[PDB]
């Protein structure tokens, strides 16, 4: 419902039982580092005036020369609304190019 | 000489406990003492400090009424007095000429000694009722004193030991030594909210010799910490170096120390920047840096003036071999004209007022020191202080 | 708190539960190869004034011409600040191009 | 003029009047892809150069100069005489035809 | 002076003023990448070498000198007469115009 603020990435492959997510700045990533850790939360687009609230179960960070890689594994948990309301189960599947925040 | 600031602290302290204790509508002032063109003709006090005994004998203390006799004597309008704690004794006590004369007598070798340098003819009946003096307490339990008022006037807590009452104790120390045209009396109404509504922190000669001295570090190193711990963010100093001792030797190290811990790894993308306040010449500086190892970035393309998209550009980092294109930013503030795209997250003012750089969304954080070293140690950079 | 020396190498891959480290130079791992046993401890920086202690789970060393490649796997166990306290449970994550020193 | 055209320069001097050998003589850093170079150019006046280089050069041009210093036996020398600058860039294969 | 200069030579003296034919005409050391190279020429004065090679030269450029012992039927053995050296230059194709 409220300003959720700049987004740290996007997803890349989705499924019903994962979704997997990519940040490419390291800057962003140390300013939000608390926010990212295994049991913590994040919002997941899924269409106009909805969202998917997932679990990390996973990241890994790697640097390679053709630049940084991070990668968060998620697991989803259910459906919010705009106007606020949360429902267990999701039958949505996010589309790749679709924007993640961190949970105020 | 002697210098024995105790005595002062002690009679500085006793003045903050009028103070806090005073009825609305009065002034009340005080006299600037002797040490600091002598202004006040009759502003102007000495005084020392001793409370090694069991019991009260006025035989013990000879040596504070030589120096004050001979003070007395050097010069003419100017009060004298002093404060000494021991069991059993309050108030005043006024010596008689009998007793005077035997603090007088040569009882031992060294006052035979110290006699002869005072003249022969010297006032003692008028120097006593131009000279008293004055009883103490524990001074410890008379610091805890002023602490427990200042709670029971209501301040939060925390913010009192840390903040409130070095900035306040500043205020007597700098009203009574000055040399400005300006009043010297302080009425407790106006007094207050000027210390209520200002935050800042203060480390000078005084303020180090206090009850609650380690206190007052650590309390302030640790908001620093969540700010410091970060690799990449813009950082912003602001130095007058009229106050501060031997700058021109202790800068280069204060640099080198804060490079070597912020700005020399590849995650350190955001290097940080001084400006000097003043009338300073910057060229040796930079020479000595250049000759120390490191290299820094002006922001002239011509040695004339400044340009402000060339001073806060991004440099070519290279990771393995590890090199910088440049590991700081130098300026002078006066030349400085505008501001940057982007807001400072931090601002560290050291003997300053103001700044135009200031605004709601960026922080704030204020010093006056004497040292640069309780700088180092409250930015994490030396383990101990003096 | 004493001074550390000089870095041995630097995080490749990263994660809550493994770190890589590469050394690329024969003579560095020649010099301390009698401190970079299994069972023994290393300290990495994740941030300025905080470190990090891992145990050496496996040492892997290849020569290949296409020179030298020196693989260290490592398991965290706790961290370290400046001042000298120690913690046990780290959900920090370290990110490539950081350092790696031996335990005095 | 040259910032305002979109070049930088290395002058080797360090805030104040004097000049460094070192630093004018230095490699710059050059990063491939992308490309990006720490500088393109050396200017100096010559009377506040002092001293010598550490390599001796490949090529010394004189443009109505009739000595210097660094005229040597292992230094290919050339000296010219010109009238307007678009002279030498026929010379330096600038421009097409004369 | 060729030291100097950039480059390294090898002429045969192993310590002694003597000349070690065998290590005159020696294969040298060749990293391609990176590039290195352990010498780049050889330098003699005639009088000392006394002997000859195992393998005969290809050819063998005599400039300004009458006859040498090295000359058989079985190699291409040019003669010159030239004053200046910038005539050699030209012929090697080391300079473009005469």
């Amino acid at each position: 419902m409220p300003d959720l603020g700049t987004p740290i990435g996007s997803v890349t492959d989705s499924s019903p039982s994962l979704i997997r997510i990519e940040i490419s700045s390291a800057e962003d990533f140390e300013k939000y580092k608390s926010m990212l850790g295994v049991g913590q939360y994040l919002l997941v687009a899924s269409g106009n005036n909805l969202y998917l609230l997932a679990s990390i179960t996973g990241v890994r960070a790697t640097h390679v020369e053709r630049n940084f890689r991070f990668q968060i594994d998620t697991q989803p948990i259910g459906t919010l609304s705009e106007d606020g309301e949360f429902s267990r189960g999701s039958h949505s599947l996010p589309v790749p190019t679709e924007y993640a925040y961190v949970t105020p | 000489a002697e210098y024995s600031i105790k005595g002062y602290l002690y009679q500085f302290l006793k003045y903050l406990s009028e103070i806090l204790a005073a009825g609305d509508g009065a002034r009340i002032t005080i006299e600037g003492a002797i040490e600091d063109i002598a202004a006040g003709l009759t502003t102007a006090v000495q005084c020392k400090y001793h409370e090694q005994a069991e019991k009260y004998t006025l035989g013990k203390i000879y040596k504070p009424i030589l120096l004050m006799l001979e003070h007395f004597s050097k010069n003419s309008g100017v009060s004298y007095r002093l404060f000494c704690h021991f069991p059993g004794e309050s108030g005043t006590k006024a010596l008689t000429k009998d007793d005077l004369e035997t603090v007088l007598s040569t009882k031992g070798e060294v006052l035979r000694a110290i006699v002869a340098r005072i003249d022969t003819s010297v006032d003692y009946e008028a120097f006593l009722d131009r000279f008293a003096i004055e009883f103490g307490p524990s001074a410890e339990d008379l610091q805890v004193a002023v602490l427990a008022s200042l709670k029971d006037k209501g301040f939060d807590p925390d913010d009192i030991d840390a903040v409130i009452f070095p900035n306040a104790i500043q205020r007597i120390v700098d009203l009574a030594t000055r040399s400005d045209v300006n009043d010297r009396t302080v009425e407790p109404k106006t007094f207050l909210a000027g210390l209520r509504e200002v935050r800042r922190v203060t480390f000078t000669r005084w303020t180090r010799e206090l009850a609650t001295k380690g206190r007052m570090f650590s309390s302030l190193r640790k908001s620093l910490r969540s700010c410091l711990a970060h690799n990449s963010r813009w950082r912003v100093f602001v130095i007058n170096p009229l106050t501060i001792e031997n700058f021109d030797d202790d800068i280069v190290r204060f640099i080198k120390a804060f490079v070597q811990r912020y700005s020399s790894k590849y995650l350190h993308s955001n290097p940080p920047l001084f400006m000097l306040t003043g009338d300073y010449d910057l060229s040796v500086l930079q020479k000595r840096l250049y000759d120390a190892g490191l290299r820094c970035e002006t922001g002239k393309v011509g040695g004339t003036d400044v340009i402000i998209k060339e001073l806060f550009r991004r440099p070519i980092l290279i990771r393995n071999p590890f090199r910088m294109e440049f590991s700081l930013r130098l300026a002078k503030r006066d030349e400085v004209i505008g501001g940057p795209q982007r807001r400072p997250d931090e601002l560290f003012l050291i003997n300053v007022a103001d700044d135009e750089w200031k605004h709601e969304d960026v922080n704030v954080h204020g010093f006056k020191i004497e040292r640069l070293s309780d700088l180092e140690y409250i930015l994490q950079l030396r383990s101990d202080y003096a």
